[PDB]
């Protein structure tokens, strides 16, 4: 009854939210041909949120699909349990764009917002009571991060009472895959910073290490790598879909976790994440899971978080256990590590449970931080600005399409305050 | 997604001829124009759309144009083995060669045929639909190349100007010569390429020559060979839009990634593993390894030494079956080395791309089949020293105004000449005050 | 001439590459360091 | 002299090299300096708490 | 530029003092029934920005006041007992190691002084000052720019004032 | 309940402690599968003292080994009871210390104990009430010698109040397997007299000679000796597994055995070892048992108590004895072998005594005694250390890889006067 839009912009949206889909879809127990197949009754009391009956139990998804080249939306298609959304879903262009966030954000975004709006208006009048926006995409891109954020900005002007969960994967230092990762990230954030609610961010090379150590994978690709970031993204939802002890929904979450309105850029983690061979050797308990939880090689950010403090933390627990025993849990790791935690507030961790694990499983967590080690994230990409503008290099691609440099001192300036308070809470 | 495909001389057509030929084979289209209706080898009824054009009962048309003033080549092409792929009128033929003359190949006996280019040019491009910029091929040593690949560079620049030019410019050597007017046309092309080829890709024979030498194990080789790797490199650069992989690009973000400048567009290419047919199975093949001899300095398509000056944009093409991490680590290794080096100007200056698709071997060839397959394109500043090393013996042969009586009868005079030398002497400034 | 400047170079980069060396054996201690205080520091707060 | 020419060059693009990432590594050896000294700070505070 | 918690009693108090007259004046304009709202979130968000100035200068004044109050532990270390001259040569080493060590030479020459004072006792904590002064001295005769030599330095600072807060190294420390 | 963890180190560690589980497994009842498959009920009363329960009655031991070569560690996956371990508690640096005690204390270890010690630090964490560490090694050995006795020290420097129990098989002057025997032996000894607690020695040329003549054995492999290790380890650790008359843990075996803090090398036996031609011959009682207890000729290791006298004997009987039978024997013993035992120590003999006895047998008995005739062993090394230090012989691999020229010195000191003071006490 309340509900979820589920937005996904640019090639990192379009596979990450494809996971999301097959994994949601397993979940609440449906097949790719489009029917209902969940045997309990725990599963159809909440379809709602994700799905809408269209005719006879085809079960259709509530997504929105955007980007510019239609090799995407081919492949999401053809892929498994891409059988199940709309085609009239699929709001698209046709040019492409490509690396060049003034190119997604001016000039595309112009005539493909004027109808990706109004899909997503439709889309969200469809439904009784919304609960919020639930948009996946990258950073260092052209048709996920300026589109999606144009995106954002407008959905922030048009719905402005609604949550924005921002699934955003970040460029990384190591991982070099395009060279205008500097300045698509700067003014990414120089937008999410202003409107996003708040923003899971996510990276790469920590879930490459996250296979390599926690589950000893030997060639971890894609579709094991947003695996894990479908994941989470199926465990934040936990409460609007299933009962338990303590529910907590994302209004929750947010007021548990935000401080102040600049402060709410969120590290992420999964529990349990143990190999294939040693998943008959460990044994499946809070107080492992707990300590897996709070593990600088566990998050999904590269930002080592003992880098700092806390300045806020949330703990999302799935089957049955002792709302005792997780209390206690939580509240040992605080005194415990009470070193990394900021003083002016008292008890920083939350922690909510609920009575369904996930399937194929028996028990499951998730960690949400938001603490001050994410400065690091954003200060590579600020000194990489900095040593690019610097030199006006690859400038003409963005000012031949519309963008000055007023954009990136603004984008510079924003960056550095915020990281300036970042270290101001420390 | 569609890119037309223009050959201009001698050079421009022979690759073009090994090109087509490599892709048809890839394709699966027969020498004859229409794809078998018994055997499906691959699969992707839109994979042929890029580069060729069905028509009507399943005869396919290739988009490109094979012009040229000198019939030889183009009349041998018409009588050879690829009669039916090509459109008949698709391959112009004039009546009497440039003959090494860039005048006589740009004011005189350019202006009568250019005319007929542009109007078939624009009747390919009216079919087309999706048309993702030009590509073209010249020997900038030659009379059709520098002549009528200047003027048609101009003319389309003026006509359409909005798309991407990837242009495969044949430089000269520093030795290795077929000619004594190489200086001459070389700058008098430079100085329109410049301004005009969006991203202008340098080749040497001389550099083939090396690579095919040491590695294929073919101490005596013909063009055929240089034709067919280059082929090789062109369908490895355009596999991006031909197919799917897990991380795709294309023209647009080919420019957007690798032009820090307006006009510093000079990018060295290469292409790895160059392997012989008696050692692809006794050598291992992993993205480590085929990234280290990429990145070899003697690999490179031009010969320079590419350790004296620093990179820009690196562009790593990956094909076949490669799983992004190893990419990664490799990548990482290939930074870590101590030879070559960055500029600050670009902290992070790699780009990798990826496709599902294996490099095709042409039957009867020569190049082993593999695997995987990495091209590389790096935009470096080594090529100021190929333009210095050019400018030397063009301002010698000024000096004394040898062989300036051909221009000055069929129609330049000496102020282009010097605005040319001007010109490509600010080529070399920008190079190095850029680079250090 | 270019004979002493070939001597001149490989000597500079001979000095460059020592002290790479020596400030990376001093960045591994300081790693070990990092580790045996996070230790102690857990210790003490725990006795706290 | 060429061939003496080209190996300078080379030489002299590997030393610049070798600078760069020294400097890159005592900027990283600094900020590791940071985080001993707030280490070590934090372990003097509690000590003087317990 | 506040140093005392007083000065910093007399800021708050008359920042509380500003946020009742603002408000007071928003609520006696007795208007906009629907912007009032967002009026009192603006002035919450000034109040937000200027409370997170107060804390900045609440951190300098903190370092600050650890720095002057070191340094008057110190004094009170000297005010002619042999202990207290020994506390005055090591305020006075203290003192160089705290001056700005603008050449190179004077900072080679005071560290040599203090290893060879510190290599007299030698049982735990010497190991890791020695092991720094050596890594300055190195990182100095090899040559890197002392602008870079920040962090180490602060480093090398700090364990040797713990070294001088200790009994048996400065045989008074059993004071404070 | 209290616990006991179990560190292997080296190849005859390894080797050692896997034919150590294999039999307290099967003791215990537990399938190598992993699962239990007993008879008794009193088996499964405190399996909490070596295992763990992973998932669904998947009792795992609680061991670590640690070792520089993979080539044991593979062999150890191959044999049998291989598939009980935890595959995380492996660790290993794959390089090889090459019998090298420097590299193997100063090089490889400072890269390898870093995992090691966490892995250790898990365990206990992961436990509640620590009785203590139980540890195998060499004293012949690069990684035996070197790292096991670094680990011990780390052991000690972080648990201190924590017993530890090490089984070192030490290098006897005619069975030697190396050269370098003196100089890894006296060096490891250096550590092993100021961190362990009991350091109980054994040798292998005592386990031969026992083979040739008390088990009449022809040709016997490294597995049968294992095994009698095996045997003896297990009636070390039987009262804190069964219910018994009377109970000796090992803090009171410690505090029994050790009069001075310096006297911690104990030397052991084991009864009834009875060769399979005369086990049909023989009945068995508990004069009998204390017969080849004190019979010199089964005691393993190379000192012979008649050169030496007593200062302390402890023996752990198992199987439901008489206790006044028990405690009169020993009294015979100290009366009539009156001239071995100290005279300011009345009653030199602790006996406990278990219900269980071992699978199989239906008595048994073990001796652990404490005196002055072991310092035959350390003389014997001594003069050879002095042998090879005479002329500088082998120096270099260890002056070059990080030690200097006095800790050898040091060694030959505490050498000399731990031999001084067991004869001042004899
Ligand atoms: N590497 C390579 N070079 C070629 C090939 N074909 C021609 N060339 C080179 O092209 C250079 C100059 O071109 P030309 O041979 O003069 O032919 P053109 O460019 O059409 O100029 P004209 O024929 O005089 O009008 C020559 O030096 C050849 O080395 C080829 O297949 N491979
Ligand atoms: N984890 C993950 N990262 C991806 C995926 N696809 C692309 N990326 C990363 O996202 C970054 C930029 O995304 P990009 O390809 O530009 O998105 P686009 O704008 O849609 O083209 C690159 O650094 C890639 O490494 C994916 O499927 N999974
Ligand atoms: N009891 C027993 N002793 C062994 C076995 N294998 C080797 N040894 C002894 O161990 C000594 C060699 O130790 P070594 O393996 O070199 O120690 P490491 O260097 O730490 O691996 C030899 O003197 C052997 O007598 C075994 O399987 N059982
Ligand atoms: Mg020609």
């Amino acid at each position: 009854m309340r509900e979820i839009v589920h937005i996904q912009g640019g090639q990192c949206g379009n596979q990450i939210g494809a996971k999301f889909w097959e994994v949601v879809s397993d979940e609440h127990g449906i097949d790719p041909t489009g029917t209902y197949h969940g045997d309990s009754d725990l599963q159809l009391e909440r379809i709602n949120v994700y799905f809408n009956e269209a005719t006879g139990g085809r079960y259709v998804p509530r997504a929105i699909l955007m980007d510019l080249e239609p090799g995407t939306m081919d492949s999401v298609r053809s892929g498994p349990y891409g059988q199940i959304f709309r085609p009239d879903n699929f709001v698209f262009g046709q040019t492409g764009a490509g690396n060049n966030w003034a190119k997604g954000h001016y000039t595309e975004g112009a005539e493909l917002i004027d109808s990706v709006l109004d899909v997503v208006r439709k889309e969200a009048e469809s439904c009784d009571c919304l609960q919020g926006f639930q948009v996946c995409h990258s950073l260092g891109g052209g048709t996920g991060s300026g589109m999606g954020t144009l995106l954002i900005s407008k959905i922030r002007e048009e719905y402005p009472d609604r949550m924005m969960l921002t699934f955003s994967v970040v460029p990384s230092p190591k991982v070099s895959d395009t060279v205008v990762e500097p300045y698509n990230a700067t003014l990414s954030v120089h937008q999410l910073v202003e409107n996003a609610d708040e923003c899971m961010v996510l990276d790469n090379e920590a879930l490459y290490d996250i296979c390599f150590r926690t589950l000893k994978l030997t060639t971890p690709t894609f579709g094991d790598l947003n695996h894990l970031i479908s994941a989470v993204m199926s465990g934040i939802t936990c409460c609007l879909r299933f009962p338990g002890q303590l529910n907590a929904d994302l209004r929750k979450l947010a007021v548990n976790l935000i401080p102040f309105p600049r402060l709410h850029f969120f590290m992420v983690g999964f529990t349990p994440l143990t190999s294939r061979g040693s998943q008959q050797y460990r044994a499946l308990t809070v107080p492992e899971l707990t300590q897996q939880m709070w593990d600088a090689k566990n998050m999904m950010c590269a930002a080592d978080p003992r880098h700092g403090r806390y300045l806020t933390a949330s703990a999302l627990f799935r089957g049955r256990m002792s709302t005792k025993e997780v209390d206690e849990q939580m509240l040992n790791v605080q005194n415990k590590n009470s070193s990394y935690f900021v003083e002016w507030i008292p008890n920083n961790v939350k922690s909510s449970v609920c009575d369904i694990p996930p399937k194929g499983l028996k028990m499951s967590a998730t960690f949400i931080g938001n603490s001050t080690a994410i400065q690091e994230m954003f200060k590579r990409v600020s000194e990489q600005f900095t040593a690019m503008f610097r030199r006006k290099a690859f400038l003409h691609w963005y000012t031949g399409e519309g963008m000055d440099e007023m954009e990136f001192t603004e984008a510079e300036s924003n960056m550095n305050d915020l990281v300036s308070e970042y270290q101001q809470y420390q | 997604r569609e890119v037309i495909s223009i050959h201009i001389g001698q050079a421009g057509i022979q690759v073009g001829n090994a090109c087509w030929e490599l892709y048809c084979l890839e394709h699966g289209i027969q020498p004859d124009g229409q794809m078998p209706s018994d055997k499906t080898i691959g699969g992707g009824d839109d994979a042929f759309n890029t580069f060729f054009s069905e028509t009507g009962a399943g005869k396919h048309v290739p988009r490109c144009i094979f012009l040229d003033l000198e019939p030889t080549v183009v009349d041998e092409v018409r009588t050879g083995t690829y009669r039916q792929l090509f459109h008949p009128e698709q391959l112009i033929s004039g009546k009497e060669d440039a003959a090494n003359n860039f005048a006589r190949g740009h004011y005189t006996i350019g202006k009568e045929i250019v005319d007929l280019a542009l109007d078939r040019i624009r009747k390919l491009a009216d079919n087309c639909t999706g048309l993702q910029g030009f590509l073209v091929f010249n020997a900038v040593g030659g009379g059709t190349g520098s002549g009528l690949g200047s003027l048609l560079l101009e003319r389309l620049s003026v006509d359409y100007g909005k798309k991407s030019k990837l242009g495969f410019t044949v430089y000269p050597s520093p030795q290795v010569s077929t000619a004594v007017v190489e200086p001459y046309n070389s700058v008098l092309s430079t100085h329109s390429l410049l301004e005009h080829t969006d991203v202008a890709v340098m080749l040497d024979n001389e550099a083939i020559y090396d690579i095919c030498r040491r590695s294929l194990d073919i101490e005596r080789p013909t063009y055929t060979n240089l034709n067919r790797l280059i082929a090789q490199v062109i369908s490895s650069l355009t596999a991006s839009l031909r197919f799917d992989g897990a991380l795709n690009v294309d023209i647009t973000e080919f420019q957007t990634n690798l032009v820090p400048y307006p006009r510093i567009h000079f990018m060295l290419s290469s292409y790895a593993p160059i392997i012989s047919a008696e050692k692809a199975y006794h050598e291992q093949l992993s993205v480590a390894e085929i990234t280290n001899a990429a990145f070899e300095p003697a690999s490179m398509m031009v010969k320079c030494d590419p350790r004296h000056g620093k990179y820009m944009a690196c562009c790593l093409m990956y094909r076949g079956d490669v799983v992004p991490k190893d990419v990664n680590a490799s990548v990482a290794t290939i930074k870590t080395k101590r030879t070559i080096q960055f500029v600050d100007w670009c902290p992070t200056g790699f780009k990798c791309g990826i496709n599902y698709q294996p490099p095709t071997v042409v039957p009867g060839g020569d190049l082993a089949k593999v695997q995987r397959a990495v091209c590389m394109i790096s935009n470096s500043t080594a090529i100021g020293e190929i333009f210095s090393r050019l400018d030397h013996k063009f301002d010698l042969m000024y000096a004394k105004r040898a062989f300036v009586h051909w221009y000055v009868g069929e129609g330049m005079e000496e102020g282009e000449f010097s605005e040319a030398r001007e010109d490509l002497a600010a080529l070399e400034k920008d190079f190095e005050e850029v680079g250090a | 001439w270019n004979q002493e400047e070939l001597e001149q170079w490989a000597l500079a980069e001979r000095q460059k590459a020592e002290d790479n060396a020596a400030l990376e054996k001093y960045r591994h201690a300081d790693d070990g360091k990092v580790k045996e205080l996070t230790l102690a520091l857990e210790r003490v707060s725990k006795q706290v | 002299n060429e061939a003496m020419k080209g190996e300078i060059a080379v030489t002299r693009r590997a030393a610049y090299a070798a600078e760069e990432a020294v400097q890159k590594l005592e900027k990283q050896k600094m900020e590791q300096d940071f985080r001993i000294d707030t280490l070590q700070d934090n372990l003097k505070g509690t000590q003087q708490q317990l | 530029h506040p140093r005392t918690a007083a000065d910093f009693e007399v800021l708050y108090n008359e920042l509380e003092a500003w946020r009742l007259q603002e408000t007071r004046k928003i609520k006696e304009a007795g208007l906009a029934k629907e912007q009032e709202q967002q009026v009192l979130q603006q002035l919450l968000h000034k109040e937000t920005k200027l409370l997170q100035t107060i804390d900045r200068l609440k951190i300098n004044a903190n370092q600050e006041n650890k720095e002057a109050r070191i340094q008057h532990t110190l004094n009170e270390m000297s005010k002619h007992t042999p202990f207290t001259t020994r506390a005055k040569e090591l305020q006075q080493l203290y003192n160089g190691l705290n001056l700005p060590l603008l050449t190179v030479d004077e900072r080679l020459d005071v560290l040599l002084h203090v290893k060879w004072t510190v290599k007299e006792f030698d049982c735990d904590l010497t190991r890791e000052l020695v092991d720094l002064i050596d890594r300055e001295a190195d990182l100095l005769n090899r040559g890197r720019n002392p602008k870079m030599l920040e962090g180490l330095r602060k480093r090398i600072s700090s364990l040797f004032l713990n070294f001088i807060e200790t009994p048996e190294f400065n045989p008074e420390a059993v004071r404070f």
